């Protein structure tokens, strides 16, 4: 009930994810996605993960400009499709919307269970933590320790990152 | 599943102590070494018990030993330790390095009055 | 393709899987796949065309979603309970979602279709890792989930998987299409006994993959990808052949060669719960799977085709790459019947 | 020049010197005249809180001495 | 399937972070730490399927520590029950609820 | 749950039902697999920091760079395609059948 | 709060900047003044046509080389640990290894635009 | 070309000894600093466990006084199995208070930049 | 009145954004022997309000082919964020204080490039397009480098936090210290900040106007104020992590005077490089940021991260 | 050893800077394992006191605990003075 921030973020993020899953052109795909990749920084950010909010914010705008290329090369038309452009892609967006409000009002106005289990609301404050200790902060603790606990991580992620350089110069190689 | 046993108000009820954050990190250090045994004796209730129910006396002598503590400032170097804590409260960041004159003057009154 | 490329990237594949195959941790599983996966692109393009191109797409997209299935469910699971460890899956609707994305990554119908697609765009070295290496992680994952399996939905999308690939096994006139439908049903048989006993499981896959093997690499021997250039190989070689009819046989599960003994075994499993009903019908299907290979058999080894005349010059050189494993590969997929209690080291 | 163009720098320097005073001033109004509290942590924030908790006019800035103890 | 490469060779190549209640860095505790190890040694050694029903309350309790499920349901009934008397006009709530009260350090 | 979890897991079949139904263009689908990629990131980062579980901190950092990979993975292969067809259009990809 | 009343704020005025370049001026619209600018003459084709990208492979490599930015941000926090040996010695194995993949790149002709 | 290097080389050699100075000044201010927190900690802990106990309390009899009308309420019930002490959700605590203490409690330090 | 520190920040922002433009053209003016700006007001300081007065009184067009929605969009995005990137930076205090300020700026930052894409994109026409490609080539150019830079340096700092660094640096200059990452640094704001000899997506010769070609008036005004926006803030942020001013607590204008007079000195530098050189090829732009600077920032990282550790150096702050 | 001179100086007069880095980067790999500072370091984290110290409970066999913080047991920080 306290502001509904964390409500309205969610909402927001679904509809982005909503304006991308219709597919109306990769180019308002991308839009979408920057303004999903936005909204959920910013709920993580109410929960305490400053870091990674920045951090899935950063990578996801680097990798919607690398997309912003590639639908400019090879996934352009004479006539970009928008939402109101094609019955397809309007109606997939409305169908999207409607089902968001419509779960929204099932889950809000009575406490049923979807599909896994039942909710009643109450906003998100209620299961924090009131914990009071700390000159630091845990998120970013758990984070560094990537380097001292996580050294299997290290070696694999390392490993992947090296063949994924590797796989895509093979794949793009041609002949 | 069985009811929680909880302490009455009246049992809750101490002398507090209320003076900021500024006036108590300006006197950590002399009341870290003074008010020492006390404070560790409810340290350890509180970690051997895991229960705050169950320390309540020793948290009551806490109270009870920093208030003492304070009345020995008080009575002692009242305006060294005003003029210290002043210091220490006008930084955004509490900071001990940027008041060591204060600092001395008041190390020195506690040196020689206690 | 440089061959220490090609090396470094199939070793990735194995280290994907076996990294699959010793983690305790739902993340490094996770990641076992994805960096199988990611090795394995490649290799499925070696040689390029836009068939390959193609097959390496679809393959792409599958298992791309399977895997986004996969951490879903590793997610949900989480949620209800804060459990990292590969274990009995606490949570039901993240079990059936974990199903369904492992089958998605097997193959199992109905996520069947892309199979013989892959198959069919590749090479026949492709193929034969495809259908072999490809299979050891997803199931290594259902055996060690198998205690909290619903056994309706396994059931059902392994008695699918027989009946699918016997039906699409019958139309065929491709090789590679042929070992695709093969590789649907015999997954199927897999999967039936993995709720009863893994090590039937286990049984079922180390023959399969030994046939299979053998399958491919006397396909590799002799140049074909098709019934009629296979048909040619009895002008050139005839012992290839023989050695190739005996091999269907034993695919079709003939007793007293080596492919009845899964199935003879399962199905002894399958009546020690009561399930008599769904062995009988399992039975009843794999005979299609015999009739196309007995189909193939008639083709290739017990009549003659007709032949061209430039076969001739064939006829003065000899095979240079020779194959060290293909003969004992031969006898373990024919002459191991009598060894069968040996299944007991298994377990 | 070459002094001509100095006026315009002037102005420009005088511009951008308006956000930094503004700020601290705008601080020392709010925070009591004494350098608005740094919370980076939860322990500061538990401070501040403590202070407005004690400072009886709910303003964590109110400080209170060795007069509030008797 | 499992090949318990790690258990071998005393590796611990992934078991740290598979449990909550594992060696956190500087101490940092889980919000459910004790929940954990209470149903970790209840079920230690006796295996999954005697585990799943002699460790049934500390699996339970270790649940509604995770997700507050009964929590807040009850506080849920509470607050219905006070909005009713309020509406009802028999409620007559406190000071301290409405932001009135002493409060202390 | 909270309303919070309920919307991120309704984010994530949406995505999910926006890759199984290609309309024409191979990159509208690859940013259906990315925009699975953030909400999986979203939802256990959630979960992650709700539980205090200190050491789980760096999965979801680990899950972006393999999302990463596959994000590459799958521009090089469209790259291929579009090379092929000069278009990006599941439509072509039917070389191969059943 | 103060963070979403800034944006607000600035939103704000960006948006009131550009209602009153719209509504305060005398518009004067033709299709002539409208049409799209080539400098005096009628463009061929449509600019909505494909438009080829010579630096793909190094657009992919940059996606790539941009996780790492994220696997390599913690370090200031990573060299408060007590086992520093560990930490510079994983430090260092991602760094080479980002190293050796430029490498690759750079050898095998990867960062060469395409002709 | 020596002169221009051995110069940047020079001054490299400075800032890193003068850096190193005034970082391990900094690092026993820094000891300094959380020492002192170390010697606040027990009395913060006390009026900590005063304060949420209150609160609970406070809870408690407002509870009694609301839930009487319903038949089979036990006031007060738990609704763990075990009989410990358990970590107050702070649903619980600010659960009969205004929004603006729940706001406060919730996001107050999130929000204060 | 926090209100009011938002206006009295934004708004002589503003005015000195309008009065770097004159100085901008005085300075390159006289560089050029001639005078620049001298007759409307008395130096030329009733030039930027004229030159206002005027974009905003003609008509802003809308083109035929436009998508009219990205088109609006992308100048309310620039100037929004030009101006939100100014809300974490201690002068000595900031508005707004951050734990990682640091990482708010590479994040707005990354974002701001999407007001050139989408303009570019939704002008519908071929050198609009051709300048948002060659957008998209200089983040690919830079963006990999400034990041692992901004690390290398912070390593001395112990955190991301933008107030920390003025106590970092009591006593000597972060430049001192890393002064090849202060090279790099600065070659990396020329480019990020589209200024010569890396103003590619402008491309004055080459693409008319570029990627706001078909802008006009009021919307192509904003896009000016958002670059020159972005010029100071980029010129103070240099300024706050490598040239620290001495602050004292009870007088914050001492700092605040050093602070602003060592940005302008970064600012006016930033004119005089544009008025000495010519402009780079796209392709080069990239081929220097990533086989001639990545190579360096990378040993610069593995030496950065191994000195404070050799030195028993390493900072507070955990 | 004499045509990797020539080498190193083909290398510097070609391509100075890919030669800066990797003496650079060799440097930084190879110096910290013959420093004697490291361990200095280790310590200084050591020494940096997060969490609240426990007061262990007296059995009456442990001389080596100070039973107050200013007693002569105990760890010292004398060396990180002079430091
Ligand atoms: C339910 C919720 C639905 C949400 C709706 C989204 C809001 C936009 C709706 C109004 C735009 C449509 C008007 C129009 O097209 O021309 C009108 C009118 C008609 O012109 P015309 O020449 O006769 O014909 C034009 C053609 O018919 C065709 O004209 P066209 O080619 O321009 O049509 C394309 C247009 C038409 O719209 C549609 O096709 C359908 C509308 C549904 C779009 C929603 C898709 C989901 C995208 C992600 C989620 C966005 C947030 C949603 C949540 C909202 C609640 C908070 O679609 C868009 O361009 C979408 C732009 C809005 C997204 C704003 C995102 C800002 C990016 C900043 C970066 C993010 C940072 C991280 C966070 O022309 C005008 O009056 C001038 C243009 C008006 C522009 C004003 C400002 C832009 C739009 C407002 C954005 C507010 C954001 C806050
Ligand atoms: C080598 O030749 C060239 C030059 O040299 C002669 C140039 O100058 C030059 C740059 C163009 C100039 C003519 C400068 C033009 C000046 C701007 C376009 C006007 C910007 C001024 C306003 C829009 C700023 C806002 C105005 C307010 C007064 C600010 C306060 C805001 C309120 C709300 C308060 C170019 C491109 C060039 O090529
Ligand atoms: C039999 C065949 C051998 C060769 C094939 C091996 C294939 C795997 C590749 C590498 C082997 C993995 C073994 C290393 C596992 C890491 C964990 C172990 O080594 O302990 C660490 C010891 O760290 C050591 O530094 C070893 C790690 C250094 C690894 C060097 C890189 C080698 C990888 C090269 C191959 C990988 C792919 C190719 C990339 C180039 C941490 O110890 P410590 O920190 O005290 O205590 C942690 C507990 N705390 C947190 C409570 C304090
Ligand atoms: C720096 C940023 C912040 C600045 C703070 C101030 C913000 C200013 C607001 C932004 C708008 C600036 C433009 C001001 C010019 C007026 C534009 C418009 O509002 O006027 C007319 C709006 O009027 C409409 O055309 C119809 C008339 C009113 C419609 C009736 C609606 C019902 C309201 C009830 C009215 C009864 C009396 C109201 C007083 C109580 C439009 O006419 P039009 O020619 O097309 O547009 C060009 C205007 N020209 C002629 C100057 C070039
Ligand atoms: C006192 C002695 C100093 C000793 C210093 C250490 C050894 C120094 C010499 C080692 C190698 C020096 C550079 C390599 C030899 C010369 C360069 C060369 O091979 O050819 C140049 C050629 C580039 O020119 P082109 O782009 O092809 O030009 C096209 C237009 N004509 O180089 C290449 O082809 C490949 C370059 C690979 C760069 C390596 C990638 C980055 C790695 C450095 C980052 C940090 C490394 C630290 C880790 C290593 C620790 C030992
Ligand atoms: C004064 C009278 C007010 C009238 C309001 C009308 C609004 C409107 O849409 O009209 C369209 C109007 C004028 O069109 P014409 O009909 O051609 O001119 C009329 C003059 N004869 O067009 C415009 O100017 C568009 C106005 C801008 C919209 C303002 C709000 C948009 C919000 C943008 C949100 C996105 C921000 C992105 C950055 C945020 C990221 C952190
Ligand atoms: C767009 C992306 C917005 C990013 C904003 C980042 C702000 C930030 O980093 O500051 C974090 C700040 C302070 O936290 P710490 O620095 O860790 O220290 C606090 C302890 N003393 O945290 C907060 O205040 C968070 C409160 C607000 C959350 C941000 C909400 C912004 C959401 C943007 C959605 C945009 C509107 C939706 C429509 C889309 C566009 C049409
Ligand atoms: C004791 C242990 C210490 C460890 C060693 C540390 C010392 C290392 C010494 C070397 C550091 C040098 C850093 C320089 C980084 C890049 C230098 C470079 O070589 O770049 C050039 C080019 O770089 C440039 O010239 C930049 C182009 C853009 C110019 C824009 C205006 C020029 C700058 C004006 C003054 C800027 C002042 C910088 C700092 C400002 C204050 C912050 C590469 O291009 P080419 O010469 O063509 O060769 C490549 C093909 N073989």
């Amino acid at each position: 009930m306290t502001m509904y921030i964390a409500f309205i973020l969610s909402t927001i993020f679904v509809i982005g994810f909503v304006g991308f899953s219709s597919k109306p052109s990769p180019i308002y795909g991308g839009l979408g996605l920057i303004v999903s990749g936005g909204v959920g920084c910013g709920i993580v950010l109410n929960f305490g993960g400053s870091f990674l909010g920045l951090m899935v914010f950063l990578i996801y705008l680097g990798g919607m400009l690398v997309v912003f290329g590639y639908t400019t090369a090879m996934a352009t038309e004479m006539y970009p499709e928008v939402w109101v452009s094609n019955k397809t892609v309007f109606g997939a967006f409305v169908s999207g919307l409607m089902m968001e409000f419509c779960m929204v009002y099932y889950a809000l106005k009575e406490e049923e269970v979807e599909i896994i289990f039942k909710f009643n609301g109450l906003g998100d404050w209620v299961i924090y933590d009131t914990g009071d200790s700390g000159f630091f902060s845990e998120e970013a603790m758990g984070i560094a320790a990537l380097y001292s606990y996580g050294t299997w991580l290290v070696i694999v992620t390392g490993w992947s990152l090296l063949i994924g350089v590797v796989v895509i110069m093979e794949i793009t190689r041609g002949n | 599943p069985g009811i929680v046993e909880l302490p009455t108000l009246e049992d809750l009820k101490v002398q507090e102590v209320k003076v900021s954050s500024s006036v108590l990190k300006a006197a950590a250090h002399h009341y870290g070494a003074q008010c020492d045994k006390p404070n560790k004796e409810f340290m350890l209730c509180r970690w051997e018990e895991k229960d705050p129910r169950r320390c309540l006396e020793e948290g009551k002598l806490v109270n009870q030993c920093a208030l003492d503590f304070f009345r020995q400032i008080k009575r002692h170097c009242a305006e060294p330790f005003t003029e210290y804590w002043t210091c220490i409260d006008y930084s955004g960041l509490q900071l001990f390095r940027h008041c060591r004159k204060q600092q001395a003057k008041f190390d020195e009154c506690v040196l020689d009055k206690l | 393709m440089n061959p220490i490329i090609y090396t470094t990237l199939i070793m990735t594949v194995m280290s994907g899987t076996m990294l699959v195959m010793i983690s305790s941790h739902w993340l490094l599983i996770w990641i076992g796949f994805e960096m199988n996966l990611l090795a394995m692109i490649p290799v499925l393009m070696k040689n390029f065309n836009p068939r390959a191109t193609e097959a390496a797409t679809k393959y792409f997209l599958t298992q791309a979603t399977a895997s986004m299935m996969l951490m879903m469910a590793i997610i949900i699971n989480l949620l209800y309970s804060g459990q990292w460890t590969i274990t009995k899956m606490f949570n039901p609707v993240a079990m059936t979602m974990m199903t369904m994305a492992l089958a998605m990554k097997l193959g199992l119908s109905p996520f069947h279709f892309w199979v013989p697609e892959v198959t069919q765009g590749i090479s026949l070295q492709a193929g034969l890792l495809l259908l072999t290496w490809q299979k050891l992680a997803p199931l290594s994952v259902l055996c060690q989930i198998s205690q909290s399996i619903n056994p309706n939905l396994m059931l059902t999308m392994a008695m699918l998987s027989i009946l699918i690939g016997g039906w699409g096994g019958l139309n065929q006139t491709q090789l590679r299409k042929i070992m695709a439908y093969s590789s649907i049903a015999h997954m199927g048989w897999m999967t039936a006994v993995l709720p009863y006993n893994t090590t039937m499981t286990i049984l079922n896959l180390l023959i399969y993959i030994t046939m299979t093997l053998a399958m491919f690499m006397l396909l590799i021997h002799s140049s074909a990808t098709t019934t009629l250039s296979l048909s040619h190989t009895w002008n050139k070689m005839p012992v290839i052949t023989s050695l190739m009819m005996v091999t269907l046989l034993s695919m079709g599960g003939l007793p007293p060669l080596s492919g009845f003994m899964p199935k003879w075994m399962i199905i002894q499993e399958m009546t020690k719960n009561e399930s008599i009903i769904m062995p009988t019908l399992m039975a009843m299907t794999a005979l299609l799977n015999l009739y196309f290979y007995m189909r193939l058999a008639y083709s290739s080894s017990l009549t003659m085709f007709p032949s061209t005349n430039n076969m001739k010059m064939k006829w003065q050189f000899e095979h240079t790459k020779q194959m060290k494993l293909l003969p004992t590969m031969i006898v373990l997929s024919t002459l191991v019947l009598p060894m069968t209690p040996a299944l007991s080291s298994l377990n | 020049m070459w002094f001509e163009i100095l006026p315009g720098i002037a102005v420009m320097a005088a511009c951008l010197f308006i956000p930094g005073m503004a700020t601290a001033h705008i601080h020392k109004f709010t925070n009591g005249g004494k350098e608005k509290r740094v919370a980076h942590f939860s322990y500061q924030w538990n401070l501040m809180e403590r202070d407005r908790r004690i400072s009886g006019v709910n303003r964590y800035h109110v400080t209170k001495g060795l007069e509030n103890i008797d | 399937p499992f090949f318990d490469v790690q258990k071998r060779l005393g590796l611990d190549l992934d078991r740290w972070m598979t449990i909550q209640s594992a060696e956190q860095p500087h101490k940092i505790p889980g919000r459910c730490h004790a929940f954990e190890k209470e149903w970790i040694e209840c079920a230690h050694g006796i295996g999954g399927i005697r585990a799943e029903k002699e460790c049934k309350i500390e699996f339970d309790d270790f649940v509604e520590c995770l997700l507050r499920q009964k929590t807040m349901k009850r506080l849920s009934a509470i607050k219905r029950q006070r909005d009713k008397l309020i509406k009802e006009g028999k409620y007559t709530p406190p000071p301290h609820h409405l932001g009135k009260e002493d409060p202390r350090p | 749950m909270p309303l919070v979890y309920m919307n991120i897991i309704m984010a994530f079949a949406i995505a999910l039902a926006g890759l199984l139904m290609y309309r024409s263009h191979l990159m509208s689908s690859l940013l259906c697999l990315e925009g699975m990629m953030l909400s999986l990131f979203i939802m256990s980062t959630l979960i992650i920091l709700n539980t205090h579980f200190t050491l789980a901190n760096m999965m979801p950092i680990i899950l972006l760079v393999f999302a990463a990979c596959e994000a590459a993975l799958g521009l090089s292969l469209l790259v291929m395609v579009s090379n092929t067809y000069g278009t990006d259009y599941v439509q072509n990809l039917n070389l191969l059948q059943c | 709060m103060n963070i979403m009343l800034t944006l607000l704020t600035n939103v704000t005025l960006a948006s009131l900047l550009v209602l009153i370049a719209f509504w305060l001026p005398q518009l004067n619209a033709y299709s002539e003044k409208t049409s799209p600018y080539e400098c005096g003459f009628d463009p061929m084709g449509s600019a909505r046509l494909p438009f080829s990208m010579k630096f793909f492979l190094v657009a992919i490599t940059f996606l790539l080389f941009d996780l790492e930015i994220a696997l390599l941000l913690p370090l200031p926090w990573a060299s408060q640990t007590n086992n520093l040996k560990t930490m510079l010695t994983m430090a260092l194995f991602l760094l080479i290894l980002l190293a050796a993949s430029l490498a690759y790149e750079w050898t095998q002709k990867g960062l060469e635009w395409a002709e | 070309g020596y002169s221009m290097f051995a110069v940047g080389i020079g001054t490299l050699l400075f800032g890193y000894w003068s850096m190193m100075k005034w970082n391990r000044e900094r690092r026993r201010l820094q000891i300094e600093d959380f020492e002192a927190r170390i010697a606040l900690m027990p009395l913060f802990q006390a009026e900590k466990d005063r304060r949420v106990l209150q609160m609970l309390r406070e809870n408690l009899e407002e509870e009694a006084i609301i839930m009487k009308d319903v038949p089979d309420w036990k006031v007060g019930e738990s609704v763990f199995h075990t009989t410990r002490w358990v970590t107050p959700m702070m649903g619980e605590l600010y659960g009969l208070r205004t929004n603006e203490e729940i706001l406060s409690a919730t996001y107050g330090f999130i929000w204060y930049t | 009145m926090f209100m009011i520190n938002i206006l009295s920040l934004i708004i002589p922002i503003l005015l000195a954004v309008a009065f770097l433009t004159l100085v901008e053209r005085k300075v390159l003016g006289y560089m050029q022997l001639r005078k620049g700006p001298n007759v409307v007001g008395p130096y030329g300081l009733l030039q930027p309000i004229a030159d206002a007065l005027k974009l905003f009184t003609k008509e802003p067009l809308r083109p035929a082919t436009s998508s009219i929605s990205m088109f609006i969009i992308a100048p309310i995005l620039a100037l929004s964020l030009a101006l939100t990137m100014w809300v974490p930076l201690p002068m000595p205090y900031p508005l707004i204080n951050m734990n990682l300020g640091v990482l708010f700026m590479l994040a707005m930052s990354s974002l701001a490039v999407y007001s050139i894409l989408w303009s570019g994109w939704a002008s519908n026409s071929k050198y609009a397009l051709i300048g948002a490609l060659r957008a998209v080539a200089q983040t690919i150019s830079y963006e990999v480098t400034l990041a692992i830079i901004l690390l290398s340096v912070l390593l001395m700092n112990g955190s991301y936090t933008l107030s920390t660094l003025i106590t970092t640096q009591e006593h000597i200059w972060m430049i001192f210290t890393s002064w090849p990452l202060a090279m790099m640094w600065f070659i990396s704001t020329l480019a990020e900040t589209n200024r010569a000899p890396f103003d590619l997506t402008e491309g004055e010769s080459e693409l008319v106007s570029g990627f706001n070609v078909e802008y006009a008036a009021g919307p192509f005004a904003m896009f000016f104020m958002a670059e020159y926006a972005n010029i100071i803030m980029m010129n103070a942020f240099t300024a706050i992590l490598f040239l620290g001013a001495s602050h004292d607590p009870h007088t914050p204008e001492l700092y605040t005077i050093n602070f602003v007079l060592k940005t302008l000195a970064l600012t006016i530098t930033f004119l005089w490089i544009r008025a000495s050189y010519p402009r780079f090829r796209y392709d080069q732009l990239m081929h220097l940021l990533w086989k001639s600077f990545l190579p360096l920032t990378l040993a610069l990282c593995m030496w950065h991260i191994s000195l404070p550790i050799m030195t028993a150096s390493i900072p507070p702050q955990s | 050893a004499g045509r990797i001179a020539s080498f190193l100086k083909n290398a510097w007069a070609k391509e100075p800077v890919l030669v800066a880095s990797f003496a650079i980067g060799g440097l930084a790999i190879i110096l910290p394992s013959l420093s004697p500072y490291t361990n200095y370091a280790i310590r200084i984290n050591r020494a940096t006191p997060y969490n609240y110290p426990v007061p262990l409970r007296d059995d009456g066999n442990m001389p080596d605990v100070p039973s107050h913080p200013q007693d002569p047991q105990g760890p010292s920080l004398e060396w990180l003075k002079n430091l």
